[PDB]
């Protein structure tokens, strides 16, 4: 995208 | 510097 | 069925072929086509954000995309997608915004059935658990744990906790396990319930679009798509949207003061607006934004510059949820610029009121719809993964025909649009937030969610009939006429002498070249890139402290001149390195020897502002002492690179020794590193060989001729070099995290040089355990939301490495990857042959991985020429080596390197640890390092790599 | 003939050698000297016998009779047996010639005082004089006089004797050649040893003997060992040779010489002639006035000349001649203008002399001369067992028996009147030139008698001379400042309850280090101080190392006019450079060394530099450096090996060219940035206290930080360079072509390992089993060369073993030889018996254990050390202790694997240099990319 990640990237 | 980019 | 696109607009750079559709439940679906493709990948993008959870349970949809990823009906394995999309070269990633939630995969070469019906199967029918939601809010404890003391997350969930508290952009979006979990169980509110009404009410309906880059034609998937998302089924759900704006007019007027934790200083100036997206033909926003962030000559910046306040500014719109829009002027701040930040707001007042006087400009919109229509023709190649997920990201607004030409083509210019938002920009409108450290013990008021204090220092109305009263100018101007926007968009010829790879043309004891014409792109645009080297660069703190100090006032008194061609398009980027500084200038082919030039004749003959080196030394001198507050897992990642390195001076060293730069110092220390040094380049894409040498010919003697410049010995071209740990050892040391309440460490296997036998024996071995580390580590055992192990590679030789971070502490983080480590050789005797060779499958198609953009191979070769091996097919006869590997070899390779026992092991550790801080083995006793230096005093040295 | 007259005599309390003098009733000096702690037993007897009192028809004849007085005694009538006798027990014996002096000495093992006084006392009895020793001490005179055919000394000495009265006996030959000894008496038919018997029966018996003997018996028995066997010794009354007039009689005076040399040297030498003041030795005027001229401090006579550029150095004084005259005498150096000045230099030399006599004599220099003096005879070191006795016995003749240890160093009374006199005799009128340069070819036919030099007489014009004397001025010359630092504190301080025997470090910061040792052993007024200053900035690039050469360079420079007269004082020093920083010594007494090592860092803090002295420095270097291709190819393979085996090494050909661009404000610039931020290293030993210790590197510190704001290093930049490592099997060369030299070197590097307690002796031992057998063999049977070196090499904490040959001769023919030397040593290991074994390990136990000798031997080791960063200061003790528990076959199993051609361990390297007429190594720089690093040794 400050958004929410399911897995750092 | 805009703040779209 | 119900819609089918004839034919969209495309550059005609393009070759991807497109179709656009809908179907029958109402879904947007685009259609890509690409012969050449290599990795297929698809998306998808629920148009629900964070804006619609319930009130009591709060962050739902970031635990539901969270805890989608877990367990279908048809696949009830817990796994079964990640573990599909990871024997495939492939990944999954998946994010909430407040407005939406994006999910989105890539794979490979034609594996799109066997991953896209796992990825389908994610919507029809999820089926969740105990253990899932036990052991998943945990990691979304891990999740706002690291963003607690994140300086990015608490001025965003302060601006949307001071508006309107029944409004719903006063929501939390993550949850912290204690809203979460604790706080529904405090009251006996079921969870799981709750999880399967709001995907059954939200997520099933229209809102969600599907996107799709294929291999195979534009009409065999195509009956596959219909086929495949048919049964998500339309509940009619309309959009939610609010016409009310969260700033009511009691909360305006108003000027926080808040208190960070790291130091820093800055000035928000935030105007509210009405919805601007329905307008994306004449794009007012963007008008406003070109006409008030712009650096030049005569502009808003350059006065601040010029009265010495302020280091730069952002302007430009925010955009804020659906029907309501924001308007932010961005700065930060000196330290006598925090005095008068009433007459900082005045003058952008002033600059406002001198932009109104004489409102639109023709040939202002001509020259920015020119620049976006030549940026749009020559749109360069896209990866495969996120280029979907953002065309799916903006199919909800635009309809089936401009989904690409999106804020790219402009049609009109309608000045009553642009007077309308200048209008709006008054200060009866104003909200003012101050950041400063200052205001430690002045606090009344603190946040909740996140624990930060701040103010109400409602504006009396002396200073807002100071703003608008009087206003005529500064010494303010509009920008000029530009210059740097292209004329030459000629593609030229291939020569005779064609080769792959980059060939050495020049020399000689001052230089070296490496010139490659381009042969795959055909895009008019080129990258040159240099890295001058100076003995004297690092030699002691106090000289690697200037290099910075003296490279950062070139790139400050340069901004003023080359934004004009940022801004067309040509980039450049010159920042210091260890061995010596660095440049590196990309973009259009037209106009790159006026900028180089430039930049050589403003590099070698340079003066000193004295007021701005003393504020540049300020912003340096706390820019090293706030590295304290930072995360665990970096601070392990900055000592293990000191510790295994020969020689490095910490952030403690550099920090004591600006207690001694001085203007005379500094002034006789530019003409020191700049009196013998050598040059080495490379130059990549449009340009013929004889512009090449002319390029090298205009540099080195602008070099020769300004700062009258010598060429070193070949005897002190050296590199640094690399410590040898004993062939048995456990080192470890312990450091203190000073602001961060969590733990961290990094643990390092070291085994050997780069070579060609050697690097897929590591590369594969950190291949087939990447998933499974990932697991059992942050899935199964829970250890945190940092998990990470893969190869590192410094100076040539490669280790293993693990980085992690998490509440317990560190140690029982080390022995639980010494369980996982014997679990992972048990795996690996177990396992079968197929799984093998789709391991090395997985490998071969990764790295045996053509490059799209042209500065994706510039930075492939160049990554490999300042590393001095100069191996360009290291990507073909490496992994011609790789497909042919046994199953035992990995266990050789496992047994004298890795393993517990083993004769060859070598292993260091560091430990980071907080403010007030499944079977495991037998550990030997440590020997800890209590000194850098003279842990480093008795080690052998590694040898460097000889050149090919 | 026993007559006796003596009694207690004076000796500094220092000394503990018992000594007596008296005089025999056959007129005979004799001295006893009784030290029962002396190795070797020595003595010696001076007749004191005029040359000038020779046959006037041969040439040398008491020189050709101290070569025939040698051989043939009648108590041993064979031919060797008092060579044999000297060739068994050690012996050497030795007398020489000089107008009024012959002075046979010689030694003896320990105790064979019967044995060569039985060969030594009836000399005086029966001379033999027969057909052997004749015949061969006739050669041996030819081949004296051959050997001083180019010596210049005694050539310049025959030439100031010969040019004079050609009547006067000042002007005879010392020596002797083979022209006046056996060709025009033999075709004259005169017998040789008639002649000689006439003069060793008459002459020599008479009186004036000066026997004296280094004994370790007793007062007694040496007493009645030599009166017992000297009374054959029968008087004859032969006058003392004397001389009423001198023999440079206006004929040659106001006179110059052009004289031709071989060697390519220059210089000037002006002669007075003087009466004789050797009666006035309490004054000794003719030492003050060599005291006054050749002092150089502000505003001296040399300070002028160099700062005018045209003299070097200079020395002056009293010149001893014959009894009657003696001479004062000026030689100076010539640069290449030197020699276009003469007169003017000579004018400025008469303007000093005239502020001399503006001045009048002084008083204040003459107490400071007899302080410094006393003090001087006061502390004396020592003296060689031979050689003093022949010195004693040299002055034996000329002063009282009391007078014989106080010889000169003492002075009694003030004779201002002597001073005006010898004023008067330094004057114009009174001046005899001589002048050596190369240049004066084809100009001088006037040939030399003896050795055939060619001069001039070109008698000096008026003009010259009148300017002299009436034009008389004074300029920039003034009286030398006092330089009085008070040397009156000599005491002894005691040691205090700080007893160690090795220094303790005392002080430890992050910006010194102080090491301390009270002297326990030798209890001098002495001490000795060591500092090294580590900086980072020495050695960066060619430019630096450079610019640091030059600014200790001229340092020095600068600092020597202002040192000097302190270094005569008796406290010397030295600046010096490491690779690493510079390297300070001072050392001298205690009383006031701290004043001057004071003014020492205040005068390199604030330095500055002349325009001039510094191209003549600067041109200096540039000139020592393209030296270096002229240097012998032992060396070109020392130099290489080195700069192969280490981290950075400049090499010469990169210092050449970076030296040309050094300029003045460069390095003005250069040496501010130097001293600002160093650390400190000091060995601080001698009578000394701790508190004083610490106060006076509290001292040193401080004027460093009150001077350039010296700041503190940083611990992560005090690193020291590493050594490449061999891998593991590698047998590496390369070769290098010397251009001038014929000769080619070789050199065969061998790396063990680093220095572990085990590894010093495995190879240490190794090293000396290989080390007389290499010089049996390799010089003697298989001839490789004449410069041929073995043995260890310790360096940057590794071992090595090493092989120098230098010969001309195909480079890897030697090496092949050098294994096949080799294979010798490995096969004759075997072979060996306990014996030698043993030997060789005793050997070595004495070649390593040993007492020190002066305070700055045990400092030197004590200092070699800890620039070392080993400090193990018993590694002595510790390694013999070690040492004796090893067998033979311990060195056989650290032979194999390390240095055999069948080894796994074996790290070889050579390096092949070429005369003018495995792989090879092209790049060092590439060569020393893929080779590991060793790491540093633990400080203990």
């Amino acid at each position: 995208c400050i958004c929410s990640l399911y897995q750092l990237e | 510097f805009v703040n779209q980019h | 069925i119900k819609r089918i696109g004839n034919h969209i607009t495309k550059s005609p750079e393009d070759k991807r072929e497109y179709r656009g559709l809908e179907l029958a439940n109402g879904i947007k679906v685009l259609l890509i086509s690409d012969p050449t493709t290599d990795k297929s990948s698809a998306a998808l993008d629920v148009h629900i954000g964070s804006l619609s959870d319930p009130p009591n349970i709060a962050g739902l949809s970031h635990f539901l995309e969270h805890m989608l990823f877990l367990g279908t009906k048809k696949y009830p394995k817990e796994n079964e997608y990640s573990q599909f999309l990871s024997e495939h070269a492939g990944s999954s990633n998946a994010f909430t915004s407040g407005e939406h939630t994006n999910y989105y995969f890539d794979v490979s070469h034609e594996h799109l059935e066997g991953a896209l019906d796992r990825f389908a199967q994610f919507f029809l029918s999820p089926l969740f658990d105990e253990s899932a939601k036990d052991r998943e809010v945990n990691a979304v404890d891990s999740e706002h744990e690291k963003n607690v003391m994140n300086d990015a997350w608490r001025l965003f969930q302060l601006e949307k906790a001071t508006g309107n508290p029944k409004h719903p952009f006063s929501k939390f979006g993550t949850g912290n396990k204690y809203t979460l979990e604790t706080r529904p169980n405090q009251e006996g509110i079921d969870v799981r319930q709750e999880l399967l009404k709001f995907h059954s009410a939200y997520y099933s309906s229209n809102l969600m679009a599907v996107v799709v880059l294929g291999r195979e034609s534009l009409d065999d998937l195509t009956n596959l798509v219909v086929k495949l998302f048919s049964e998500v089924e339309n509940k009619n759900v309309p959009l939610p949207e609010f016409p009310e704006h969260p700033f009511q007019e009691e909360h305006l007027k108003q000027l926080y003061k808040i208190v960070p934790i790291k130091d820093i200083r800055n000035l928000y100036v935030t105007f509210p607006i009405p919805d601007l997206q329905k307008y994306y033909k004449s794009n007012p926003g963007h008008y406003l934004g070109h006409l008030i962030g712009h650096e030049g000559p005569g502009s808003l910046l350059s006065e601040l510059k010029s009265k010495g306040w302020v280091n730069t500014l952002v302007g430009g719109q925010k955009e804020g949820a659906r029907g309501f829009m924001f308007f932010i002027i961005n700065v930060d701040l000196t330290e006598e610029g925090l005095l008068h930040v009433e007459d900082i707001i005045l003058h952008m007042f002033q600059y406002i009121q001198k932009l109104r006087a004489e409102g639109p400009q023709e040939w202002v919109f001509q020259e920015l719809k020119d620049l976006n229509a030549v940026a749009f023709r020559f749109k360069d190649k896209e990866r495969p993964r996120g280029y979907t997920s953002k065309i799916a990201g903006i199919l909800h607004y635009y309809p089936l025909e401009e989904v690409l030409t999106a804020e790219y083509l402009l049609e009109e210019f309608r000045p009553d649009l642009i007077e309308m938002v200048l209008d709006k920009l008054r200060p009866e409108n104003v909200r003012v937030a101050i950041v400063s450290k200052s205001f430690e013990g002045k606090t009344d008021r603190t946040e909740e969610w996140y624990g930060t204090q701040y103010k109400q220092e409602a504006i009396p109305d002396e200073v807002i009939k100071k703003w608008q009263n009087a206003d005529l100018n500064g010494k303010f101007k509009l920008p000029t006429k530009n210059e740097f926007i292209p004329t030459n968009f000629e593609i030229l010829p291939l020569e005779k002498e064609a080769t792959p790879y980059p060939a050495l043309i020049k020399d000689t004891a001052m230089s070296k070249l490496w010139f490659k014409q381009d042969d795959k792109f055909f895009l008019p645009k080129a990258n040159l890139n240099f890295e001058f080297f100076s003995p004297f660069a690092y030699v002691d703190p106090l000289h690697s402290n200037m290099a910075y100090l003296y490279l950062e006032l070139l790139k400050d008194s340069l901004n003023e001149y080359a934004y004009a061609a940022e801004l067309a398009g040509l980039s450049y980027d010159l920042q210091n390195t260890i061995y010596g500084m660095y440049l590196s200038v990309k973009g259009y082919n037209d106009k790159q020897p006026i900028l180089l030039k430039k930049i050589i004749e403003k590099m070698a003959t340079f003066e000193i502002d004295e007021k701005r080196f003393e504020i540049i030394k300020e912003a340096y001198m706390r820019s090293l002492n706030n590295f304290r507050a930072e995360q665990p897992h970096q601070h392990a990642m900055y000592y293990l690179r000191l510790l295994m390195t020969e020689v490095a001076w910490t952030k403690d060293e550099l920090k004591e020794a600006l207690d001694d730069v001085t203007l005379p110092r500094l002034k006789a220390f530019i003409p020191q590193l700049l009196s013998r040094l050598h040059i080495e380049a490379l130059l990549h894409g449009n340009i013929t060989k004889q512009a090449a040498l002319g390029i090298m010919q205009m540099v080195e003697d602008t070099l020769i001729e300004h700062a009258h410049t010598k060429p070193l010995l070949p005897s002190q071209l050296v590199r640094y070099r690399e410590v040898q740990l004993p062939d048995r050892g456990w080192f470890v040391y312990q450091q203190r995290n000073e602001v961060h309440n969590n733990s961290g460490i990094e643990i390092y296997y070291q085994t050997d040089m780069q070579s060609t036998s050697e690097n897929m024996f590591l590369e594969l071995f950190a291949q087939i355990i990447s998933e499974p580390a990932f697991n059992t580590l942050r899935t199964k055992e829970q250890l945190g939301y940092i998990v990470f192990s893969g190869p590192r590679r410094a100076n040539g030789i490669q280790g293993l490495r693990f980085i992690i971070q998490s509440e317990k502490p560190p140690h029982y983080l080390e022995s639980r990857v010494e369980a996982f480590l014997i679990t992972m050789e048990k795996s690996i005797e177990d396992m079968t042959e197929e799984a093998f060779q789709k391991h090395i499958q997985a490998l071969a198609i990764r790295r045996l991985d053509k490059p799209k953009k042209l500065s994706a191979e510039s930075a492939k070769y160049w990554g490999e020429i300042i590393s001095q091996q100069y191996n360009f097919d290291r990507d073909n006869t490496e992994v011609a080596y790789l497909k042919t590997l046994t199953k035992e070899d990995i266990i050789k390779f496992y047994k004298e390197m890795l393993a517990v026992d083993a004769p060859r092991r070598h292993k260091v550790s560091v430990h980071v640890l907080a403010r007030e801080m499944s079977q495991a083995p037998a550990l030997p006793q440590p020997e800890v390092i209590q000194n850098m230096t003279e842990f480093k005093r008795g080690l052998p040295l590694f040898p460097l790599v000889k050149p090919h």
